[PDB]
């Protein structure tokens, strides 16, 4: 129905501003919020409807120590948005404590959009794990979110902070954030900073202005993930019906994303399907087996051959698969978006559940362990000491991620009738 | 025989009580059938068959909706019943929809 | 054939505008030229008065549910009256809902003509009828463009509508199941006694959301879109009116042949009804297990308040008995859930190998789409 997005932290506000600029480029609209005279699509998914039909984006402008927000302020896209969502440390505990003391006014802004909106479907978070500004604040707000509304949805977009390795408490901060992320979020879009770094170096010669370029990649990802909702199709025109298929159990809600374009500066489905199924076309990094795989294709394609395509990949047996109850490769087709320059129309997308991400979690689990065992990487912070005198939150997050990795490995087994 | 005793055979068939075990139920049957015994209304047998077919489409018993069409041909064909409208009106009024079950009954 | 054009043109299409062998064959020179003029004009003027093409485009989206947006909002308003009996409802109730959905969605940017023609009806009621048993929209056909919309063709489109309505409904009913499962596994997160039966109910639900969700895409790419392409190809070509209705005879026959209305495979729809009923059984069971869980939570809360009501003990002995009851109620919940699980498995096995016996290549395509893993269909135990 009506979906409100949320953005917090400087990096989260950056990717949100890039996303709304990217949809201003995508749709036939002006940077005033005014529709053009040659413009179709649905604008009730993320556009709060003003009374000039200023399609104001449903995102709440959350920050701490605003620096890039001043750059957001002086922009010709600051007249595209601003429903008055703007707001006045680099650690988890300080952001947590400062978040709890100002929680009432941000919840007032939340209630302002939410009662201001027609209906409600879900809250989609733009987040960076261990971002300093994002961490602590976002975890507290996620606790507030599900406690306030158990009838609503909460999806998160979260990056995995690994820039080839300085903040040395970043394992602990990430543990607290993913602990809240597993038990207090309904669907997780996990992004790998290293894999996107490798592709960004691959397509270009860049290593230093990396944020701007991966912002392009990720905004293509978020636009693609909601394109079937924004555009008149037939399935997954709602968030929840889109989310419900991939998740077999409410701790496995972690989403690997795939995308056939890498250097983006006739065609048919059977090519790009087997192209996409190879994991170097996947921009996220014993035996691992996919739990469920879903594909959506947008471009210049004949839809009548796709069953023969599907027939081939059934004869491929190209992914080994999970030995319990039935999953398939899950195909959808969407319209290519008008009102924008459309070169190389054909682009595919893979939303899939894979077990290999647990190994990435194990990397943080290893790192946290050695730093915890050195007695040398908390550095005696007053917020951390005053909020928690016994330091048991690390223990709670550790047993949670241990139970989760055990759930991963037991789902890998042919028996998941046993406990995880 | 006569319609008064013939209403009493009906009360012996439906009920598990006889004619002197109960005559008060038989007294309700004479309350309704009396002052309605004789035809005074328009009757057409074409429409009531066309409402059993429209009910069997809604039952998704679509093989029997076309099997009634060959059995309704036999109802006109033998023609020992004076009003062929009445018995079809009775079974149509006593209907229900125990939903979809397809599959011809082979007459 | 030309005298079936001009005479039709002058009376029912209402154009009084002008249209003007050893016998040396005078005929052939003039006849073809007259044809090349007249039939093209009969197929130009009639489209720009009451459009034949626009209303058949709207027929795919609004009646055969191709629109997506509008049907979602129309089903977010009309939900209670269809979970209710349709023996106690009538037409004007259903009509009142429609205006709100046409203003709220992007049907407000569409022309007034397609909304004016769009209306609801309720047909003759079954003596045990419910809102999901029969319901249809109408979008009535009128004018001289009902020479392409045959009376039988419209009488079959609502027969299509009911099956499509059922499947589209069950995709929101399963999603309420997933939503309740979520909502009450973030209310129950600290109790150990319910964790097993919870996880088994969720593992039971997720095979179903799957099975039905991938069946829905076969409907997208074969039953609606590939049958709309053949209509567009045979309306683009057409040189006379008789071809435009021949395409209309294909735009139904493809749909009804693949939505199980055909005679050879009615037995398959009779099995497809039971999985929807099993989804209903799953709703019952999940709401009951989370009701027992809400009752334990409220018991814990009244336990929490009795302590401060006593101190400022004598309430532990009452608590151990409630704990004992909740702990002994677990294996019966396990037994009911495992019966439902095996039941669903034993019918999915029969369904998937019945597509590899039935008539026509088309329905065999579905059996590949449902299971790529070979989880079923090769190994009948759940691998």
């Amino acid at each position: 129905r009506e979906i409100i997005t949320l953005q917090l932290g400087q990096c989260g506000n950056q990717i949100g501003f890039e996303f709304w600029k990217q949809l201003c480029a995508e749709h036939g609209i002006s940077p005033e919020g005014i529709v053009e005279e040659f413009a179709t699509d649905r604008k009730d998914v993320f556009f709060y409807q003003a009374d000039d039909e200023h399609y104001i984006p449903r995102a709440v402008l959350l920050d701490l120590e605003p620096r890039v927000i001043h750059s957001i302020l002086n922009s010709p896209y600051a007249k595209l948005y601003n429903p008055e969502n703007i707001y006045l440390g680099n650690n988890w505990a300080s952001g947590f404590s400062q978040g709890e003391k100002i929680h009432e006014d941000i919840f007032d802004i939340i209630d302002r959009e939410a009662d201001g909106s027609d209906s409600l479907e879900g809250f989609v978070l733009c987040h960076s794990i261990a971002g300093g500004t994002g961490s602590g604040l976002g975890s507290y707000l996620l606790e507030r979110l599900n406690d306030r509304y158990p009838k609503k949805l909460v999806q998160t977009y979260s990056v995995f902070p690994n820039q080839d390795e300085d903040v040395v408490v970043q394992p602990y901060n990430s543990l607290l954030t993913l602990k809240r992320l597993t038990q207090n979020a309904d669907c997780v879009v996990v992004l790998d900073n290293t894999a996107l770094n490798r592709i960004a170096t691959d397509r270009l010669h860049i290593q230093n202005p990396s944020f701007s370029q991966i912002n392009q990649l990720v905004s293509t990802i978020m636009s693609a993930s909601t394109t079937t909702l924004r555009y008149p199709g037939y399935m997954n025109n709602d968030l929840i019906g889109l989310i419900a298929s991939l998740i077999p159990t409410p701790r496995l809600h972690f989403l690997m994303t795939g995308y056939t374009p890498l250097t983006t500066d006739k065609t048919t489905v059977l090519d790009v399907m087997r192209r996409l199924l190879q994991p170097k076309n996947v921009m996220v990094s014993t035996n691992h087996c996919y739990i469920a795989i879903l594909n959506i294709i947008q471009g210049e394609v004949d839809p009548t051959q796709v069953h023969k395509s599907l027939q081939r990949i059934r004869e491929r047996k190209l992914a080994n698969f999970i030995p319990w109850g039935p999953a398939s490769i899950q195909v959808a087709l969407s319209r290519k978006s008008p009102y924008l320059p459309s070169a190389h129309r054909v682009s595919g997308l893979m939303m899939a559940n894979h077990t290999s991400i647990s190994s990435l979690f194990e990397r943080t689990c290893r790192q946290y362990d050695k730093l915890r065992k050195r007695e040398a990487f908390l550095e005696q912070f007053r917020k951390e000491d005053m909020f928690k005198d016994n330091f048991d939150e690390m223990d709670t997050s550790r047993e949670i991620v241990q139970q989760l990795i055990d759930e991963y490995h037991a789902a890998t087994r042919p028996d998941y009738i046993s406990w995880g | 025989k006569s319609p008064n005793v013939l209403l009493q055979n009906l009360c012996c068939r439906i009920l598990g009580r006889s004619e002197a075990d109960v005559a008060q139920q038989f007294q309700y049957a004479v309350r309704v059938i009396g002052s309605n015994f004789a035809p005074t209304v328009e009757r057409d047998e074409f429409l009531v068959a066309e409402k059993i077919k429209k009910e069997l489409i809604r039952q998704r018993r679509e093989a029997d909706a076309a099997l009634f069409s060959e059995l309704h041909r036999k109802l006109h064909s033998q023609g020992v019943l004076k009003n062929k409208w009445s018995i079809l009106y009775l079974l149509l009024s006593l209907s229900e929809d125990p939903r979809r079950q397809p599959s011809k009954v082979s007459s | 054939l030309i005298g079936k054009s001009i005479n039709f043109l002058h009376q029912v299409c209402h154009d009084q505008t002008p249209t003007t062998t050893d016998l040396e064959n005078a005929f052939q020179g003039k006849i073809d030229a007259a044809y090349f003029e007249t039939s093209k004009y009969l197929l130009d003027v009639l489209n720009k008065k009451y459009s034949l093409l626009d209303h058949m485009q709207a027929m795919r989206r609004y009646l055969l549910l191709g629109q997506g947006d509008f049907i979602r909002h129309l089903m977010d308003l009309l939900k209670p009256e269809l979970v209710r009996p349709a023996t106690t409802l009538y037409q004007h109730n259903l009509t009142g809902i429609l205006e709100t959905a046409v203003r709220a969605t992007n049907a407000q940017f569409d022309s007034p003509e397609i909304l004016r023609r769009l209306d609801v009806r309720l047909l003759e009621v079954s003596p045990g009828d419910t809102g999901w048993d029969v319901f249809s929209l109408d979008y009535h056909v009128d004018g001289p463009i009902a020479t392409v919309f045959t009376r039988e063709c419209m009488s079959h489109y609502l027969r299509v509508f009911n099956f499509l309505w059922r499947a589209k409904r069950m995709e929101y009913i399963l999603t309420d199941i997933r939503k309740g499962h979520m909502c009450n596994a973030k209310l129950l997160r600290n109790m150990p006694e319910f964790s097993g039966v919870l996880h088994q109910c969720h593992i039971l639900a997720s095979e179903m959301v799957h099975f039905i969700h991938q069946m829905q895409y076969y409907i997208t790419f074969e039953v609606l879109e590939c049958s709309w392409d053949e209509l567009w190809n045979k309306v683009q070509q057409a040189q006379d009116l008789d071809h435009i209705i021949a395409a209309h005879e294909v735009f139904l026959d493809t749909i009804i042949s693949r939505c199980l209305l055909d005679s050879d495979s009615r037995a398959l729809l009779n099995q497809l009804r039971a999985v929807f009923d099993q989804i209903i059984e799953l709703q019952n069971a999940q709401d009951a297990i989370y009701r027992a869980a809400l009752e334990e939570l409220q018991r814990r809360l009244q336990f929490e308040e009795k302590k401060k009501q006593r101190e400022i003990a004598a309430e532990e002995e009452e608590e151990n008995k409630r704990i004992g009851e909740f702990k002994e109620s677990i294996p019966k919940m396990c037994s009911q859930l495992r019966i439902l699980t095996h039941f669903y498995q034993g019918i999915v096995q029969q369904f998937l190998v019945l597509l590899t016996t039935s008539s026509d290549e088309s329905l065999r395509f579905l059996s590949f789409r449902l299971d790529f893993n070979e989880h079923y269909k090769a190994r009948e135990p759940r691998l």
